[PDB]
This record gives C-alpha cells, structure tokens and sequence, in this order.
C-alpha cells in the first residue's frame, strides 16, 4: 500500500495545531514526506525546513540536538524534495531505515520557514504551527 | 576527465525507471555519504521463488561517446540478517543496455530478457552487510564500475537484473572519458 | 474576458490523466473542428456489465478563481450503431471536482466514489452518431458548460465518470471569469 | 496490445529502402508516432514533417495530392508531437479513425524534413528515405 503523501508544508492543515499529525502505518507500506517548490506564480515564497526523524523526548521538547536522523533539506525552490519511507522490518540497504514492529517514531523541523532559519535546533514550526508526525507502526 | 550522462542522484523525485515485473524492483529513498537524501531502488524477492526482475533507466542520451563507462553503488542484505531463510537468494546482478536513436521505449517493447538487451556484465557483491548503519560503514556499500562496446546510436538505456537476491541499487551513473586512456 | 485554468486541446502527447479501471477510458488521437490532432479520452464497454469507469485530471491552479468554469466537447455513439447492438448505451456522465492544497493524488487516495469527490452535474448528450464524419456534422458534437460553486485551496481536480456509455471526451476547458459582472 | 512506438525521423531505420516498414497491428492494438523533440547533440536538428494517412494509390506514388487524412504536423521542435492509433472497428470518437480488420492502411510524409519542404506535395522523404508505413490489420 502507497499511503497518501505528507505536504510538509506549513498550510498542510494536516498538522492540526497542538497535536500534529499521526498516521498508524504498517510494515510492508511506503510514505512520501514531500517539500513542495515554489511555483512560478501561486506559491508564495518557497518554505525552508530540515525536517529530521527523531525520539519522543525530542520530539515533544521540539529540540534535534545531540542525535537525530536526517531526512529532508528542502532549500530547493525549483525542486520537490521528499523522502520516500518503507517501513520494513529489515533492510536490505546498508544506510537505511529500519522500523519495528508496535514502536513509535517522530519526524520533527526546527526550521522556522526560512533560509536563514534553516538549522535552528529550537522550536518553531515544531513548536510553532505544531509541524511533528507520530507514526504508529504495527 | 569525463563527462556524465546521468547521475541518478540528483534527483530529489522519483526516476521514472522503468520496473519490469512490478513485484520487483521500487523505488525507495535512501542517503548517501554524507546523509543527502537520494533516489534508490531495491528487491529483495528472498521468499518467493523464480526471480527475473528488471530494473529500466530513461533514455539516457549518448551526447557523442563511443565508450561508456557506468559506475554502480550498491548494498546487499546478508540472507541470514532476513527473518526467513529459503533457498536461493543470490547476490549478483546482471547490467544490460538497449541502443535506439528514439526514446520509443514503451512497457513492453525492448523485450524483458537479454535478448534484444545486449549482456554488460555480471556484478558481485564482495561486501553484504546484516544491520543497517547510516553514516558508517562505508566499506559495506559496493562500488563496481563497467564499460560498454563502441555504441553509435543516438542514445541508449541500461537495465539492472535480479534473479532472487536482497539488494539495493544506491547510486548509478553513466558517463564517458573525454581524454585517451 | 475569461481565464482558462487547463485546455487539453494543446498538448500534442499524453495528457498522463488517471484512468481508474484502465479497462475503461484511454487515451486516443482525434480531430478538431479544423482538422487539428487532438488528446481525447473514450470509453465504450457497452458489452460488460457493472461499469463505473473514472477519468481523473491532473491538478489544476485555482489561480485566484472563486468559481470555476468546466466547457466540454463530447460525442457519443448512438449504439444501434454499434454492431455488437447491446441495449443499455447510457447517453450520461458525471462530472466530479477534488479540491487540494497540493497535489498528493496517488492512484488510490483522491477515492474513487461521489462522497470524496463533490458532483458538479449529470451531464447528458444532446446528440450521437452512427457515421464518423470528419470535419462534418459539425452538429453531432456535444457542448455543456457547468461550473461549481467557491473554490479556495490552492488547486483542484476534475474527474468524468462513466457508467455504461459509448463516448468520447474531445475537450475540455478549465476557466473562470476575471472579474464578476 | 501497446506496440513500440515509431519514431517519425530520419535516424528511425526501421523504414527500409523499398517498401518503408511494415506492422500488421490487430484490432484492439495501440500505436504511438512520434516527431522527436530535438537532440541538442551532434548537428541534430528538427526535422519538419507533416505525415498523412493516404490511399495505396497515393503511398506507391508518393503524393499527397487530393484526398487526405492528416495525421501529424511536426513543426514544434520545442517539443514532442504523436498521434496515438487505435485500431478499432467502431470508433466512440465522432471524427475519429476506424480501422476495418484484414485492410491495408498507408502512411507517408512528402515532406522533406524542413520547412520550405514542410508542406510540399509529391516525392519527399517518401521516396527519399523510403519513410512509409504499411499496416496490415489481420
């Protein structure tokens, strides 16, 4: 099963403010977490973010410091940047993702919307407009 | 030195590579050397029997090569890290490529089977790890570099083959040497 | 004045719309009123029974719009044309709208029944044929304008469902009026 | 059946000297012709075409004079330019193609491969590089 893809983006309203979003996937399903570009016209303004996996402490404390796992860098206004998850018990690829069975995993950006904000490691957008995904696998 | 004719990892979206049987070879995301988020593709029919899966890049153009070189990095799954452990589950792959002076490859044309896909050669894996490892253990990902006969047309496209292996296809790139070796 | 959103009539390849059961619509040359090759969707399954084929559009800038403009260019097949003379040949389709602040219509999210998706209308053909005319019977050629009502995420889809007919979608024209009247 | 495509282009080879290139679709069959973009490698140029679907009469004597089904105007080297083919007998399409099974249909383009070549009538790369088609439908 594909599973409808994530517009990280801050009017994904989606991202229901206060919670974020949760999606309950299972293993054997893939996931495209997408940064939209800007378009020539209709997008105002490309939105920066370095959306990173990474646990339920950091999650909810909307920090990325100390550890944390790298997924997207969207600071490409020309191009869509995504990721695209499989969660499958066991990876084939060295250098890849690996999800277990009934654990619970975060995806967080500290970004605050902006280049210059880019790599901030502290709230905004996280803390801000409530950007975090709770996936529930198994 | 040389000049590449497509470096898969730039991407940033799907490919488009063409998958033959579709319970075969899809398209995952991935990292690279330094955690940048890459287009990959993987199978790992280790379970099922009678494997044959192909794997088709675009139309890749020729832009006046007579020798191409194609520089391949992949990972391959130890069948024993797998929860289950039948029988087979090789560890090599077969790299193929078609000629034509016109995209007007379709689903079905260029026949799925070496025979109008003209043989490259057939890639081993000499590493195959069993845990994953973002960021380290660089000498676990493969890198086998080949080169085809003089080819003429206007361009071409290559075709990865798997016949029951657990691997994954981390970087591609074709190109050419602009100087005489 | 108007501002078309999306034409079709101006693609000169494939227009790459999503045919829910590829067993019904698919995508076929034909002409214009002057002769002029054209993209156009059919379907025509008037031998099997439960049909409820869909053909949906790619994603379309609402661009500021607030009511968009939906002109179609159809014909139908006036089934006791058609040699295997069934008895249904329903001379009806639905025009459906999704709207979406991006894109993110997979082959399986945007479902494919009227609750997701908001009927526009019923459209029904005021003419069908039983000889392919090129460039004549000008007058066989069906032409229904809809529109719904406010529109206000960034984009929106169309989607024409068939459900026992023989017809041809020829064109189809997205648009809104600049200012109101 | 979705057949190869068939590039409409003076590389395309498959049109050999003599009688052009021969099909035999069948009924139900899809074929794409395709006027390709434009290679901005080698001396490669677009190459204007204006392909119609003529009477055997007409394919043998090269000419395109009277009586005419126009199939492909290739004069966008900006882009791609096709006609998809449908061999059906019963076309839902009013001005569509109806193809009646065991009959032969001819294709050829008096162009010349350039403008000021583009709309001229007789001989062409018809005769010229034996671009034709036959389709046996059965």
């Amino acid at each position: 099963i594909v599973l409808e893809p994530i517009y990280w983006n801050s009017s994904n309203s989606k991202f229901l403010p206060g919670g974020g979003l949760v999606l309950y996937p299972q293993i054997g399903d893939k996931l495209d977490i997408i940064c939209p570009k800007v378009d020539s016209k209709t997008v105002g303004q490309y939105e920066y973010y370095k959306v990173y996996m990474v646990d339920k402490d950091q999650a909810d404390r909307c920090t990325i410091k100390k550890e944390n796992t790298p997924l997207l860098n969207c600071a490409r206004p020309d191009q869509d940047v995504k990721f695209t998850i499989k969660f499958q018990e066991f990876s084939p690829n060295l250098w890849g993702l690996e999800f277990q069975k009934n654990k619970d995993y975060y995806i967080i950006s500290t970004s605050n919307g902006s280049l210059e904000g880019l790599d901030n490691q502290e709230g905004g957008v996280c803390q801000t407009r409530a950007m975090k995904i709770l996936m529930k696998v198994g | 030195a040389e000049e590449t004719l497509m470096d898969s990892t730039t991407a940033t979206a799907e490919l488009g590579w063409m998958v033959h049987p579709p319970s075969g070879w899809e398209e995952v995301s991935g990292y690279d050397e330094n955690m940048n988020t890459i287009r990959t593709y993987q199978v790992c029919n280790v379970f099922e029997s009678s494997q044959n899966n192909w794997l088709r890049t675009k139309f890749i153009r020729r832009r006046g090569a007579h020798r191409i070189h194609v520089e391949m990095k992949f990972s391959v799954r130890d069948c024993s890290s797998i929860p289950s452990v039948p029988g087979s589950c090789k560890e090599t792959f077969n790299l193929y490529y078609y000629e034509a002076d016109f995209d007007l490859a379709t689903k079905t044309f260029p026949n799925w089977m070496e025979n109008p896909w003209v043989k490259v050669d057939t890639i081993a894996a000499d590493e195959s790890f069993s845990q994953v490892d973002l960021g380290g253990r660089v000498m676990k990902i493969n890198t086998e570099v080949r080169s085809f006969g003089p080819v003429s047309r206007n361009g071409f496209y290559l075709a990865f083959q798997d016949y029951g292996g657990c691997m994954s296809l981390i970087a591609v790139r074709v190109f050419y040497r602009k100087c005489p070796r």
